């Protein structure tokens, strides 16, 4: 009976200023593959490529 | 039968292909929530530039992107009085599961 | 007048290739970032996406 | 100051799954999945054809 | 009964030590499920049979 959801760590912290992002790049990492320390690097080293 | 497949890998090309024929004979409607693609869609005048055998969407490897095509009829001017009457009929197997 | 379909694409101009994105299936997809390690990519895969 | 060991990379067993097939009912060709899968399981299902 | 002592005699002087070899580690997508819940993130290239 229970609602599996995410929650912004916003709507619990009246600190703004240590809240630097939301929701969106937990549902973006949902899309993305379970990644090895090795494909990690591959994809660092790629983007600075 | 609403048959459902979760996953396409195993699958004998006997069992495809005679689910394919029993979603013909038979009328089955066969889910497929394994395939991802990136529809493309048609004006009604640039036609089907692609075609697709059912064998192709029944193995289509797990991990790669197909690319389906979708008409928009809407644009479609009516036929003219005395076009040939068509004792044939167009159909049709694969659509979206969602918009 | 007779435009069959006004859609919003991702401006391919701006997300060039020079930042490794096609954009001609209609969504972003980067050749190597996410990747297998120990053998080719493959083509279309969607993890490029 | 001691040659103690060999330095294999990817070690043969003491025992091995050896068959016979019954060609009247065996296929001669190849079994095939997807790239991947095949990858792994394909030495298997070639054997247990 | 010869044979038996030299099986014997190369398994105990088995002295292989494995070093990791050629490994591919698959993107998890291009998986069957049923191959997901076994593969443990990077198996060898030389997968064996079982």
């Amino acid at each position: 009976r229970y609602h599996e959801s995410v929650l912004e760590i916003a709507d619990i912290f009246d600190q703004a200023d240590f809240i630097q992002t939301s929701d969106a790049v937990r549902q973006l990492r949902a899309l993305m593959p379970t990644l090895s320390t090795s494909q990690i690097r591959h994809a660092i080293e790629r983007i600075a490529q | 039968v609403h048959m459902t497949i979760n996953e396409r890998a195993g699958m004998s090309k006997l069992v495809a292909d005679n689910i394919i024929a029993s979603v013909i004979k038979s009328n089955w409607v066969v889910d497929i929530l394994d395939i991802e693609y990136t529809a493309e869609v048609m004006t009604p005048s640039e036609g089907y530039t692609q075609h697709v055998d059912a064998e192709s969407i029944m193995t289509a490897p797990k991990g790669k992107l197909f690319h389906l095509q979708f008409m928009d009829g809407l644009l479609r001017p009516e036929p003219s009085a005395f076009d040939p009457p068509a004792s044939g009929e167009d159909m049709r197997l694969i659509y979206p599961l969602q918009p | 007048y007779g435009a069959a379909v006004v859609n919003i694409d991702l401006n391919r101009d701006f997300f060039d290739t020079a930042t490794g994105i096609d954009l001609t299936k209609g969504i972003p997809l980067v050749q190597d970032l996410l990747v297998p390690i120990g053998v080719t990519a493959g083509a279309e895969q969607s993890a490029e996406y | 100051l001691s040659d103690d060991f060999k330095q294999i990379s990817d070690p043969k067993g003491y025992l091995t799954y050896s068959v016979k097939y019954e060609d009247q009912f065996t296929k001669k060709d190849k079994l095939r999945a997807s790239e991947a899968d095949d990858r792994i399981v394909g030495p298997t299902v070639n054997l247990f054809k | 009964v010869s044979g038996l002592l030299m099986v014997l005699f190369k398994v105990m002087t088995d002295n292989r030590l494995v070093i990791v070899g050629e490994t591919t580690t698959p993107m998890s997508n291009t998986l069957s499920t049923v191959v997901n819940n076994v593969l443990r993130t990077t198996y060898h290239n030389n997968v064996g049979v079982n």
